């Protein structure tokens, strides 16, 4: 036990190059082997990097590792970006009786154009309100960036009370997802004249609407 | 007296 | 000399 | 090709023991240092244990030390890891890596989610979310069980164009939802069937909802 | 005893130590197996590295063991003869 | 084998070769003999280093042998298990 | 059948 | 089973 | 204490074949490189040949490639030179050394003479110097022998103060003549007695002459 | 095969600092070991430095190794030197299947004060006269330095027939000896009424007469 640290964020245009640095406190950085680990959203860790600058079967000169004892930190650099390099980066270096992992460091690609959500909202199903139960399902879909809020309507009415929202994770299409789920009772439900679903994304609201059968 | 070989050498001797 | 009685083992 | 492949995770209440196995192909097993590293649910990467090609050499992480214990099975191509005494703070998801020295980690796992908790397994209720002309959508609700994973399947497998399995709510009640859903051609429904196969291991539930229009 | 034969074990990058596995009950009664001195390895300069590990070195050996007079056994066992260097690089 | 076993061989610092001394007539028939690749020892930089040598391990071992069938024997041999690195400096 | 022991097992046989 | 004759060799 | 003793030197004809041995002792001799060291006499230090511990890795000069032939017995302690078509240009003392590793040459043997020539052996005369106050001079003439090396040692061993056994003049008929004199106090003359004893192993002479006044 | 080449002779003065340079021509020097052996007049060659520069049992501060790859040489050094230091010094280094010697260097220390030599002449034995031969023995020892000429004298005649001189070596005090032996028939010497043994010596002669009885 010592420690590394890495940035938080790092961010660049596509076809540029960024330095993600890794420093390491006790110990002398020269004397042991660096190594770095890519992570994908929802994805297992991946070598990139290993034994401070070689790259494995799958892994392009884009990327490449180096280090510096002088100041005592390994740094992955990637020439050549391209958006599909989004991910978590790790280094990961050790000592005779431990392994230490970085905090990681989110990569992220500047220059990528904005999405309009694709907003998908179901109303109970049938066998929910035979077993006594009703849930409105929103799914948010397809944004750039992801950040949006969720906001729930009974006619006009905004409810505050059932709403449970997923933050938002990247998809297979480097665009957003997310989904609210509203909790009511059958009688909630079939008491109302409609409900509605409310995503507000970069300043722009659309509305999905639903009314019992 | 008894002597216990291994399932390989009994290939061996035959 | 003895008398030997041999037995394998897997 | 090198393979990791882990196995035992699974719901277990606090000062429970749990013994996870990696069963290991694609290289000379017993000529190797193995390694488990473990990431909590949101965080980052944090190793845990290490053990060398021979199994003479144990190392661990301060907080695992006198409760974890690592061991291998040469013979058997299998690397094993005894938890005792689980605290919350070992809820994670465990990946087993191979190691060329001690520290140089070359490949990883598929990982094993373990949850350390004193609420039980409830299983989920499943339900038929009826479709939407263009491209239609159709799913399945998938409400109120715990731990975490459920596996969204449609038609046994086959499907797989379209379809878009959300990720979980952690619900006020400390249980999970997740949608699946399909973007089905609309000429498509009266003719083919559609089936969602939600599975819940931890529970043993495996449900087989067709859904189909309200009309 | 090599100790007394070969005196590579204290000449090695991957130097090692010798261990009696005593036994009256089996021949070789005594067996001389080697545990590794460090984790690194001894380089150029002389200073433990830790870009490389000592390993032991395993072989399958046949020996006789007996029951405590009346029975005998060949059995194959597993032991360490020495501490080789290994590397991540080649 | 090892060379189905231990890859160690192939990423040691005195890396070596693998050679089936066979005979029908002892048991084990089959025996793999590490020879020392290199007379020097590959270094961090990957080369091989003469300020060092690759030295072979030998080892004493039973083995039975056989007249070519009435008739066996016991006997000690010396094996060449693998390959260490040896440094004048200590 | 006959077997060659080494002088050495003879003092471990008896 | 069979009847051992056996020796020593120095 | 490390020790190299060599052993096998002659007088030998050209196209002749001889075996020099070195017993070692003072360490773990099977784990150690041997060189085979040779200097003419005259000239400087001159590489000869090289084996392994193992005795599986065999180094060679060029001038001795093919003739000579190094071998040892790890359990007899003793590294071994087979010479065959001795050359003159063979002639010289050959020392044995123990190496660290292939090249690093860590202790020296006592050298070992080989003399290549067509000539035969010759044992020498050896004749009294009769003394000639203070200190008085007297000695051994050692006469017209064949090959080099001869043992001046006076009253067996037992008189080693003002000894000189001047080095060996090589004469135009090709034989050699040496001279050994010691420098005894005037007043021991008469009663304590002086014999040389002149050493010839190449042509097993040995002979103990009593010097004595020619009053 | 390759080639060391080390300068023939090295002198200075005590207690100063003498550098003797080894220059290894194809390969490497940085790639293999250099060693150093110093050999007495008469003695077997000793070890002195090893692995470029190490000492072993009985090797002062004063002997150091050293090396330069910048010109490809290694240099044994000698701090505060002792007459006592005055032998041959052979470098010598190897390749994957040679082992190569220098030529060596021969040390010498000047200051060393002159000695007169210690001129010593027998006549022939009465048993070598019984076998019908005679050999008068001259031994010149304990002089400085080593270089004498020697003149055999019958009556005053100078006799070129017969003499036979040996070429001066070091001593156990590093002084020189030499010996010149004239052999002469029984007739020859009872010829004669007299010998002499003159050796020259830094522009003086010592002269030792003999007579038949």
């Amino acid at each position: 036990n010592f420690m590394l640290t890495q940035p938080h964020s790092v961010s660049e245009s596509p076809g540029k190059t960024v330095t993600i640095s890794c420093t390491r406190s006790s110990g002398s950085l020269a004397n042991y082997y660096v190594q770095w680990y890519q992570q994908r959203p929802g994805s297992s860790p991946t070598i990139v990097i290993f034994a401070n600058n070689q790259r494995p079967s799958g892994v392009p000169d884009r990327f490449s590792g180096s280090i510096d004892s002088s100041s005592n930190s390994a740094s992955l650099t990637i020439s050549g970006l391209k958006t599909e390099d989004e991910a978590d980066y790790y280094c990961q270096t050790y000592d005779p009786y431990s392994v230490v992992f970085g905090g990681g460091t989110k990569l992220t690609v500047l220059g990528q154009p904005k999405a309009a959500p694709s907003v998908t909202l179901f109303p109970p199903s049938s066998e929910e309100l035979q077993a006594n139960k009703a849930t409105l399902v929103c799914l948010i879909s397809d944004f750039y960036p992801g950040a949006v809020t969720v906001a729930w309507k009974a006619d006009s009415s905004p409810v505050k009370a059932g709403v449970e929202t997923t933050t938002p994770s990247k998809q297979s299409n480097n665009k957003y997802a997310a989904s609210s789920y509203l909790s009511l009772t059958p009688e909630q439900w079939k008491s109302h004249r409609s409900y509605s679903c409310q995503v507000t994304h970069e300043g722009s609201t659309v509305e999905k609407t639903v009314a019992p059968t | 007296i008894h002597v216990t070989i291994p399932a390989d050498l009994w290939d061996w001797i035959n | 000399t003895v008398m030997v009685n041999l037995n394998i083992h897997n | 090709e090198v393979q990791l492949l882990e196995s035992g995770g699974g719901l277990v209440q606090p000062g429970g023991s749990l013994r996870l196995s990696c069963a290991a192909s694609g290289f000379t097993f017993s000529s190797y240092a193995m390694s488990w590293v473990r990431q909590a649910p949101g965080k980052g990467l944090e190793w845990v244990s290490a053990i060398s090609g021979s199994g003479g050499s144990t190392y661990y992480a301060d907080s695992v030390k006198g409760r974890f214990t690592i061991s291998r099975d040469n013979s058997k191509n299998t690397l094993y890891l005894q938890m005792n005494s689980l605290r919350a703070e070992d809820t994670a998801v465990y990946y087993c890596a191979r190691d060329l020295i001690h520290g140089v980690t070359r490949n990883w796992g598929q990982g094993t989610l373990v949850t350390v908790s004193s609420a039980s397994t409830k299983g989920p209720s499943v339900f038929p979310l009826a479709p939407s002309g263009g491209t239609a959508a159709l799913g399945c609700l998938v409400k109120d069980y715990f731990p975490q994973p459920v596996t969204v399947s449609w038609n046994s497998g086959a499907l797989t164009s379209g379809v878009h399995t959300f990720p979980a709510v952690l619900q006020s009640s400390g249980l999970y939802s997740l949608s699946s859903v399909v973007t089905v051609p609309s000429s498509s429904l009266g003719t083919q069937t559609y089936i969602c196969n939600v599975n819940h291991k931890p529970s043993n539930t495996k449900v087989d909802k067709k859904v189909e229009p309200k009309s």
